[PDB]
């Protein structure tokens, strides 16, 4: 209710705008590498699961 | 912003719910205390300082299940008002859970759900969980839904319920409760998803590699489906699908709303490392009878409109290539009046894995909900079991003594019979 | 001083329109902050066609963005050039789209209709002259298809003389993103035929086919598809913005290509589209462009011209080139393919030359043609609509909004008559 | 400047008053001895040097309760002339506390209040506390009011009385005393507020999490309302409401003056960590039957004009939004005439707490006093209890023996009957 | 030398005036201590209009403060500019307001009125000339609605020639802060129609709507609303204080705008207003001010002009601008929108220009209009009065002060006659 909201809200939306531009850019890089797009896998962190099941 | 409310009825509803809220808090990045070490608004509220609170209400008529949450790790997350526990359960009796004991607590619950909806500025739907065989799941669920229908009117009431299995059963009075609750849900529920334990039990053994599962393994599977369905409201994507879009595209008529569930890939970590799981692969796995979460084969029936949800680094081209290939498959039928037959969505946020979890951390996944006439197979099985018991009046005295009038037993039988007639006429073509 | 007002509706319109301003801003030389940092004086000659100037050297586009849900809007501002637009032209609702034509037309359209028209009134009455408007929308959805048609009537009522140029995307034959498209497309056609002056039809499947056949893109995204469409929109208005040896603006195009009021649906194509490996083999000559434009594969709409006959054809050329060479090619292609033209109209090919080309390309061409091949695309949706309507279907979703069942019958009757009209003029 | 006089009679009135003056003295910063370690003058007189004295008169016909204050901590605060004590109590007999014993001390009492009114230059009201069941609360309460009407005339006389509960009762002759006192309050009082122990008891368990409250916990709840009511005369604010503005807004007629009260938020410390308590929620919690301080259901009747009083960082903007939201509630019934229906007050001083208190310290709080036809439900209960006793003349000999004439018993029944008629006449259709 | 006397009665009037003196003092450059420290000689030309000078370079306003309870007087005393006013001008009672029209007009008004009128008399007789009076009050309260009418009748008795311009705030249509306003406003309307020459109506709700829609202020306190209203008072009398190309004082406005003796209620507005951060998108010119002034959303009263028709309108312009530009804009807006203006009055729009704009703006404008749309507002209060009066209801509190029930019927009769008079002239 009580706030300066618009002066705070502008900063909130500016952070959101910058947030989306980062994840847009890094998504673009990993997309253009068509091995990761069609076929790739997270082979390192996937292995950590297997030793857990052994334990 | 845009809000969804979850209500958890009965032992099954509570047990599913605490697994689900573990998935969401770990997904967004919230500690069990509610603190932090975005889309929080869709499921949570900000209390002040830095603490969050879920939009959920837990209801049961006996305290054992709810008190586990009260002494569990997540006791600090929930508002004490959200956890509602009765004094003595309905004893798998629909009449006891509807008339005698259900009305002792109904108005206490309706205040708390209504009060929570005040905090939801942009409310767009509810999520409600059941187990049909239980007294509270069927009896109190009907009373909750009937009241909620007139209280709020045109708001999407989505349900996620557990069908009795075709052969696996834990209650003898199980057929009695399911049919009586069938009448109440058909007119009031906007759309209700179907799953059964026996199909889930077979899936977590073959696809996931577990010799001997428990209810925890099955319930974590259900949470993935709810996570994928609601991801369109929470995270960015190339093709958004709101609750209303789901409701319009899936159901051709008001009475035919029941979908069935599917999810892919469901694979163990070592076999996930063995294969590569492209978009065409996961779409193919959805349509096999083995992956269906309800133990009814679609090949006995035909398909109406199906809805696809894709999560990960999936590109709109690879989706169109995959779905067209499925149309070429002559092991899949479509009724003639649905040539389009599909609704697709693409979202960028991969699924979330859990410590001690069962599924692999794959980077592209798909979720499926389809409307099929094969569900009439499940209706016929429940009908036959009910007739054998009711012909000789095997358990009537318990329900009548708890306020139920006997005339409701044939009425619920006829309403189910009318529902079976609708599917057969829809299944025909001209 | 022939200002044009731009309106974007729905998810399709906002993403196509947002990419559209990236093309024009770089063509004129406007920094994404809105300041002129160009390289030629000719750019500032006629930037008034699309922009207003804020005191300070900052230029603002004449853009109005419309949607029923604000999800797509914040994706636009997240874009690089999103800061350019005027904040108050962002007009949006607080309800789901519904993917429903009736819901957009009756329930949510009326509430937003009054607010949108005044936003239109600000930009329409702030300029010395107004030639026409420019609408970008798709027909398969519920927002751009539904609310777009309602706004098209109001624009015609208030401003009859002005050119209501619209660009449409038609639902695809093979794989499509919506079940209820035959209902949405059939109802929308009634409003387009009677209200708008010029309609350009784009099919998504042809855009994919061009990418894989010609451009050899291994992984095409919606950015590459929308880049192709923006070129045609840029080409048509280039005669307004830059000098040329033979001028041809919008009103010339409507007069020449449209022989009768209802026959104004068009197909487009763009040349040269060069494969990244064929560039070293292709010598850029004026006849080389002529081959690509009239080639059937280059058409952006999945209707084969060879199956029908042409009524009129128009080609736009950009760059300094010979006037004799351009005029000779129109004669050559007309006389060598006489079986695809109507007898009772001589000189079916219109031509134009504009002096300034797009960046990087030393010559380019644009094609706009009108043909009887459209009977294919409308027969397609009519067949699907009939089977979906012979039995009732999702229809109850539309009836519960206020739409009467008689409207579907009127929608098909007008759509059917346009198919027969093209059948008649083939003779 | 502007002044209010507080009078405390009987056990119930003086025991509440002890809690009230603790709350005021702590709020203004005055030690219990009357020294300091503004609004001070609205409730206190400055004797000189640096010592403060309240405007209060303590009277009961038996010395036990007053001697607790004379021996307690606050013995140094009061002026001993104010602490007035009789010899033997009324024995829960109306006729004894009005005619036989009450007259020994009435003229001594009236001198002290009048003497206290001389020092007060700008008085605007009185604050009188009663319990209807008691002989001193009702018999001596009626006698005090009758004189103050002729002594002072046109000065608003506001009362705070504990109405008998539906089921909870501590005196068998309680219904007899209430009806006899009912006649006196309706004619002389300018406006009298209703409270009851049974609703307070249920309020101080559910909202404030107390297993087993006492009379001490209830008295702090009442003191907050009076402090909230009089804060408009003491503190700064955006919208000020005087006693007379209260008087014109709430009452449309002469005999319809009785309001009912509410307060929000009443929350415990460990629940306040979960809740936002913005202006929407605090206004929505006011209208629930759970929060009302009289165990009578508002939905059984309709509403006349209501008054809302706000305490905290509240801006005039969204209080209008709160009132607009309330008017959309179809569960809230308003009378067609008086379509405005509200007066709102905003004052900026937040609520005050007490060490060892029960109420959480909150940003902002709202106090509600409203006029509704639901209070005829309270009168109908008391009327039925009276008729059973008087049919067989159950206790009349005690009252007759102490001077009372029997003719009063049907007359007091007649007056209460007329009052019940008046409310249903107004509550009827326009 | 056209001095004006200012009177503040009630809570609403007092706080508006307190902000209103901050606006003038900054515009003239008077230190809060009452001393001159400004920057231009032109400020000292005609300061005599609003201020008196105390020997020593200390400037004192012609202000008189009135209330029935001392609460607001102490609030102003602690204000930033509280020391400015003359201490002997503070006149107040020692009783509660009561929110009662009859109590304020009859019971407490009479004792205060004889002192208040003499307080007026020292200042009104002290100056070389006196053109008119200036009163700020509400029309829903008990002090402003009642006592303001009483003083207005007395001032008319003593000073018949002078212009009795008042500034009033009307109770809101949707949410209002008092149960018994319809009684108060109806009784006050009888007095204002016959005694006051100029009445400007302002609604609190339109002030909030302007705050969100244009100013974006998430929490508008009463400071912003009073400042917006203070702009209009400053604009109207600015022609007296500063030179210009075309002077238009109060009496010029009365003769132009008012066609008949009883139709003299006005709606007001101001331009330009700054959208936070979005001012960088706007190129302010004279045509842009015209757009805001005749935009219906910028009206400070919640009565829609488009549902009625205009009789007269007047616009002031402040700053160095072209006179042809002003006169062309008034003609443009009148010709383009003929439907809303009356035929039997040609040239419905008056115009004026002033040289010196306010601080912070290189140009500004003020709009005053008179329209038939006031019938919407008076229907509102008459309806609530009718259904309250039939039941009788709260009359019990006015009768016990000495007001006959006959006065309610007379008050409605004159109010309804005013509504009919606007109905008839629409033909
Ligand atoms: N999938 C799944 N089903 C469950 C789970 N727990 C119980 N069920 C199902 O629930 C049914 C038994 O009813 P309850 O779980 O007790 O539901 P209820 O409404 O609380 O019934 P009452 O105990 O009588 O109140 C059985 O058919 C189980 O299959 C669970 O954790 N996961
Ligand atoms: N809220 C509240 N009520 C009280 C308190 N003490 C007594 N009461 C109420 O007082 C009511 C009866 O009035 P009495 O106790 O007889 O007081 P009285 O007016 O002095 O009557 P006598 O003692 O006979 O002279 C009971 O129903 C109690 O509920 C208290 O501390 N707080
Ligand atoms: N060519 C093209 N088509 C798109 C784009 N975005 C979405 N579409 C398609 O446009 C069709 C209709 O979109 P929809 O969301 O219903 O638009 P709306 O209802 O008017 O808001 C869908 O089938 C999408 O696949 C784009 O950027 N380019
Ligand atoms: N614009 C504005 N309105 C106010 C202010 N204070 C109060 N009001 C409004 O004025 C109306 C009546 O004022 P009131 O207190 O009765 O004035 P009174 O006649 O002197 O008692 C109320 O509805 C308030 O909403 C203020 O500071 N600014
Ligand atoms: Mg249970
Ligand atoms: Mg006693």
């Amino acid at each position: 209710m009580e706030l300066r909201q618009h002066s705070q809200i502008e900063q909130i939306e500016n952070a959101k705008i910058e947030r989306r531009r980062r994840e847009h850019a890094e998504r673009l890089k990993r997309i253009m590498d068509e091995k990761n797009l069609q076929m790739g896998m997270d082979y390192d962190a996937l292995q950590k699961q297997i030793d857990e099941k052994k334990a | 912003m845009r809000e969804v409310i979850s209500i958890h009825v009965g032992q099954a509803g509570v047990q599913i719910g605490n697994g689900c809220w573990e998935l969401y808090c770990l997904e967004h990045g919230i500690q069990p205390d509610g603190q932090l070490p975005d889309a929080f608004n869709t499921f949570f509220s900000e209390t002040g300082a830095g603490k969050h609170v879920p939009r959920a209400v837990f209801v049961d008529l006996e305290p054992t299940v709810v008190d586990e949450v009260r002494t569990g790790t997540y006791r600090q997350l929930f508002h004490p008002e959200q956890l509602i526990s009765g004094k003595e359960d309905a004893a798998n009796n629909y009449a006891r859970g509807h008339y005698t004991v259900g009305k002792e607590i109904i108005d206490l619950t309706l205040d708390r759900i209504r009060k929570l909806a005040d905090q939801c500025t942009g409310l767009q739907g509810f999520l409600i969980f059941h187990s049909f065989g239980g007294g509270t799941g069927a009896g109190f669920g009907s009373l909750l839904l009937e009241r909620l229908s007139v209280d709020y009117g045109k708001k999407s009431k989505l349900e996620f319920t557990v069908y009795p299995s075709p052969q696996v059963s834990t209650a003898i009075v199980e057929p009695y409760n399911s049919i009586l609750a069938t009448h109440s849900m058909i007119d009031h529920s906007d759309c209700a998803f179907m799953v059964d334990n026996e199909a889930l039990y077979d899936l977590c053994r073959r696809a996931l590699d577990i010799e001997r599962p428990t209810y925890t393994n099955l319930n974590r599977l259900i949470g993935q489906v709810v996570s994928s369905l609601t991801a369109s409201l929470r995270f960015d994507g190339a093709l958004n699908v709101d609750f209303t879009e789901f409701q319009t595209n899936l159901v051709p008529y008001a009475r035919i709303h029941f979908p069935i569930c599917s999810y892919a890939p469901v694979i163990s970590a070592e076999k996930a490392y063995h294969e590569q799981l492209s978009v065409a692969e996961i779409t193919n796995s959805l349509f096999e009878p083995a992956n269906m979460m309800v133990k009814c084969d679609p090949r006995h029936g035909k398909y109406m409109a199906c809805t696809l949800l894709y999560r990960g680094d999936v590109v709109p081209k690879d989706v169109s290539a995959a779905v067209a290939t499925i149309k070429t498959k002559r092991t899949i039928q479509f009724v003639d009046w649905c040539p389009t037959g599909f609704k697709m969505g693409i979202n960028y946020q991969p699924p979330t894995v859990v410590p001690g979890g069962d599924l692999a951390k794959v980077q592209r996944a798909v979720c499926m909900l389809a409307n099929t006439t094969a569900i009439a197979e499940a209706w016929s099985r429940l009908d036959h079991k009910f007739d054998l018991m009711y012909a000789k009046r095997a358990f009537v005295h318990w329900y009548v003594g708890e306020g139920m009038e006997e005339a409701e037993f044939p009425e619920a039988r006829e309403d189910l019979a009318l529902l079976e007639k609708d599917y057969d006429e829809v299944a025909a073509e001209s | 001083v022939r200002e044009i007002v731009h309106i974007q509706a729905g998810q399709c319109g906002n993403q196509i329109g947002a990419k559209f301003w990236e093309v024009i801003s770089d063509e004129h030389g406007i920094d994404p902050t809105g300041s002129y940092h160009g390289d030629s004086d000719l750019q500032l000659e006629r930037i008034n066609v699309y922009y207003n100037e804020a005191t300070g050297g900052k230029y603002v586009p004449r853009a109005i963005l419309v949607d029923l849900e604000p999800g797509t809007m914040d994706s636009v501002r997240a874009g690089q050039f999103g800061q350019l637009f005027r904040p108050d032209n962002f007009v949006f609702g607080q309800s789901g789209a519904g993917n429903n034509w009736a819901k957009g037309y009756y329930t949510e359209g009326q509430e937003l209709c009054e607010s949108i028209l005044d936003v239109i009134r600000k930009e329409a009455e702030s300029c010395d002259c107004l030639q026409g408007f420019q609408l970008v929308h798709s027909l398969g959805g519920g927002t751009g298809a539904g609310l777009g048609t309602l706004l098209l009537n109001k624009l015609r009522e208030e401003y009859p003389d002005r050119i209501l140029s619209t660009y449409s995307i038609v639902p695809s034959p093979k794989v499509s993103d919506t079940v209820v498209e035959p209902y949405n497309c059939t109802l929308s056609v009634h409003q387009l035929v009677e209200s708008a002056d010029e309609v350009f039809c784009i099919d998504n499947e042809a855009l994919y086919d061009i990418c894989f056949r010609t451009l050899k893109l291994t992984t095409p995204t919606y950015g590459d598809l929308n880049h192709l469409v923006s070129m045609v929109m840029s080409g048509t208005t280039c005669a307004l913005r830059f000098p040329g040896q033979l001028n041809s603006d919008l009103r010339k195009l409507a007069v020449n290509l449209v022989p009768f009021p209802r026959l104004h649906f068009f197909i487009v194509g763009f040349a040269p589209l060069t494969s990244r490996g064929s560039q070293q083999y292709r010598a850029l000559t004026v006849p080389e462009l002529t081959s690509q434009l009239f080639d059937n594969k280059n058409m952006m709409a999945a209707c084969d011209p060879r199956r029908g006959v042409y009524l009129t054809a128009s080609a736009h050329f950009r760059g300094r080139m010979s006037s004799k060479e351009v005029d000779e090619q129109m004669l050559n292609i007309q006389a060598r393919n006489t079986s695809y033209f109507v007898e009772w109209i001589p000189s079916n090919v219109k031509s134009a030359i504009c002096d300034i080309p797009p960046r990087g390309l030393k010559m380019a061409a644009t094609f706009i043609g009108n043909t009887t091949a459209f009977r294919e695309l409308f027969t397609r949706v009519d067949s699907q609509f009939q089977k979906m309507y012979a039995r009732r279907a999702f229809i109850h979703w539309y009836v519960n909004e206020g739409l009467e069942t008689v409207e579907f019958d009127e929608a098909r009757s007008n759509m059917t008559d346009l198919i027969q009209e093209y059948e008649m003029y083939e003779t």
